[PDB]
C-alpha cells in the first residue's frame, strides 16, 4: 500500500 | 604569467627536468582548467598529462605542485564519467586518500573534492573509494571538538563528499560503510550552516531511500526529531532534503512511520501542504499518502492534526502531479479507514474536488479515484446512506463523468465504472 518515492551537484567543478 | 597557455606549452614544461618549470607549468594547467568555459578537459588527458599530475600528488617536498595538481585532476574528474575514469585510472584515489593527511588545510581540501567528484561519478567508483580506505581519514579530519572552529569551505566540502559517499543505488553504499559515517552525519545535521545542513539532510535521504534496514538503520541514530526540527526551517535548501528523508522513512514499517509521526512531523504539514513551492507540496502530498496508508491509529492522527482540510485544498487546486499524489493519499485514507473516518472525509467536502478530478486524461489517476469512490461507497453501504452519497455525487454533476467515463480505453476503468453505475445509480 506504501508507494515508493538528488539536488546536490554529484560533481562540482573548482573555479577558485 | 601561467594566464592562456597553450596545452603544448604545458606539455614543453610538465616534460622538462626542472621542478619549477613543472610547476609553473601545472599551474597554468589549472588555470586552463578553471576557466568558467567548458575547460579543454579532452585535450588535457589527450596530452598524457594525468599521470605526471599524479606523480605531482606525491611530492611532499613542494607543497604547491601537489595543490596545483590536486585542482587540475579535481577539475578533471569533474566531468564525464570517462574523464573521472581517465582520472581513476592514472591511479589517483591511493595518492588523493594519502594527500588526506596533509598539513596544508587547502591540499587537504582539494583532496576531499577530488575524491568528492570521483565517488559522485557512481556507484562503482564511490565502492572503489571505500575499499581504497578514505572514509577513515575523511572522519579524522571532523574529528574536533567542535565543527565551528574549521573553515567554513572546508567542513562544506568535507560534507559534500561524505554525502556523495552516501549516494547511489544498485548497489547501496555498504553496510559497515554507512554504519560507520551515521554518527557524523549525525553530528553534522546538529550544526547551524545552512549548506552544511542541506548536504547532511541529502545524505540521510540517501540512506533511507532504500528497504526497511537501511531506513532502520538510518532511524535507530535518533536524527527523527531532528529531522522534523529541519523541516520547520525557512530555508528551502534545507527543507526539500529534509522532507525527501521523512518521506523514504515513512515508505517503510508503520513503526518508522510512528516514529516519524511521534517526532511531531504533522504539525509542519499544514504550511508544507501550501507551501509556495511546488515540489515541496507535491513531496509532502506523496508522504501524506504513505502516512494514511499506515494503520488506523495513525490515520486518526492525521484527522487530529487536522490535515484532512489541507488533503481537501491540494486536491482542488494544484499542480497535476500534487493533485495525483493526494487522489493516492485518499484512497490509501479510504482503505484502510474506518467507516467513521471515511465519514468525515466526505463531511470535509472530499467529494467534489475528487468528482473535479474525474475529468483527467491520465487513466491511472481515473482508476484510482474509482477506487476510492467504491471505498466511500462501501462505507456508505454499512452505514445505510448510499443513496445520500449518490445524491451528492449527482448533485455537483459528477454521475455524468462516471457514465463518460464507463466508455473509457481501459478494461480496468470501464469495468468499474459500469459497476458503480450499475449499483448506486440504476
Amino acid at each position: 500500500k506504501k508507494r515508493v518515492l538528488q539536488q546536490p551537484a554529484k560533481k562540482r567543478l573548482n573555479f577558485g | 604569467g601561467t594566464v592562456n597557455w597553450s596545452v603544448e606549452d604545458i606539455v614543453k614544461g610538465i616534460n622538462s627536468n626542472n621542478l619549477e618549470s613543472q610547476l609553473q607549468a601545472t599551474q597554468a594547467a589549472r588555470k586552463l582548467l578553471s576557466r568558467e568555459k567548458q575547460p579543454p578537459i579532452d585535450n588535457i588527458i589527450r596530452a598524457g598529462l594525468i599521470p605526471k599530475f599524479v606523480s605531482f600528488l606525491g611530492k611532499t617536498d613542494c607543497s604547491p605542485i601537489q595543490f596545483e595538481s590536486a585542482w587540475a585532476l579535481t577539475n578533471i574528474a569533474s566531468g564525464t564519467s570517462e574523464q573521472t575514469k581517465a582520472v581513476v585510472d592514472g591511479g589517483a584515489i591511493p595518492a588523493f586518500i594519502s594527500l588526506l593527511a596533509s598539513p596544508h588545510a587547502h591540499i587537504s581540501e582539494q583532496a576531499v573534492w577530488a575524491l568528492g567528484n570521483i565517488a559522485g561519478d557512481g556507484s562503482a567508483f564511490r565502492d572503489l573509494v571505500i575499499k581504497h580506505g578514505a572514509i577513515d581519514p575523511l572522519l579524522a579530519l571532523l574529528a574536533v571538538p567542535d565543527l565551528s572552529t574549521l573553515a567554513c569551505g572546508y567542513l562544506r566540502n568535507l560534507t559534500w563528499t561524505l554525502s556523495n559517499l552516501c549516494r547511489n543505488k544498485n548497489p547501496a553504499p555498504p553496510l559497515d560503510a554507512v554504519e560507520q559515517i551515521l554518527p557524523t552525519l549525525v553530528r553534522l545535521l546538529h550544526h547551524n550552516d545552512p549548506e552544511v545542513l542541506a548536504d547532511s539532510c541529502w545524505a540521510i535521504s540517501y540512506l533511507t531511500d532504500g528497504p526497511n534496514e537501511r531506513i532502520e538503520m538510518v532511524v535507530k541514530k535518533g536524527v527523527v526529531p531532528q529531522l522534523v526540527k529541519l523541516l520547520g526551517a525557512t530555508e528551502l535548501p534545507i527543507v526539500t532534503p529534509a522532507l525527501r528523508a521523512i518521506g523514504n522513512i515513512v515508505t517503510g514499517t508503520d513503526e518508522q512511520t510512528q516514529k516519524v509521526i511521534d517526532a511531531g512531523a504533522l504539525a509542519v504539514f499544514p504550511s508544507l501542504l501550501t507551501n509556495p513551492k511546488t515540489n515541496i507540496q507535491k513531496e509532502a502530498t506523496w508522504t501524506m499518502s504513505n502516512i494514511t496508508a499506515g494503520r488506523q491509529d495513525q490515520i486518526q492522527q492525521v484527522v487530529n492534526h487536522g490535515l484532512v482540510p489541507f488533503l481537501v485544498g491540494v486536491l482542488s487546486k494544484a499542480d497535476f502531479k500534487t493533485q495525483k499524489e493526494a487522489a493516492w493519499a485518499i484512497t490509501n485514507y479510504t482503505s484502510g479507514g474506518t467507516v467513521e473516518q471515511i465519514v468525515y472525509l466526505v463531511h470535509c467536502g472530499i467529494i467534489e474536488p475528487l468528482m473535479n478530478l474525474l475529468s483527467a486524461k491520465d487513466t491511472k489517476i481515473i482508476q484510482v479515484i474509482l477506487d476510492a469512490i467504491s471505498n466511500i461507497f462501501q462505507a456508505a453501504e454499512k452505514l445505510g446512506e448510499t443513496e445520500k452519497l449518490s445524491i451528492m455525487i449527482e448533485e455537483c454533476g459528477g454521475l455524468d463523468k462516471i457514465e463518460a467515463l464507463q466508455r473509457h480505453e481501459n478494461e480496468s476503468v470501464y469495468k468499474a465504472s459500469l459497476n458503480l453505475i450499475e449499483k448506486y445509480f440504476s
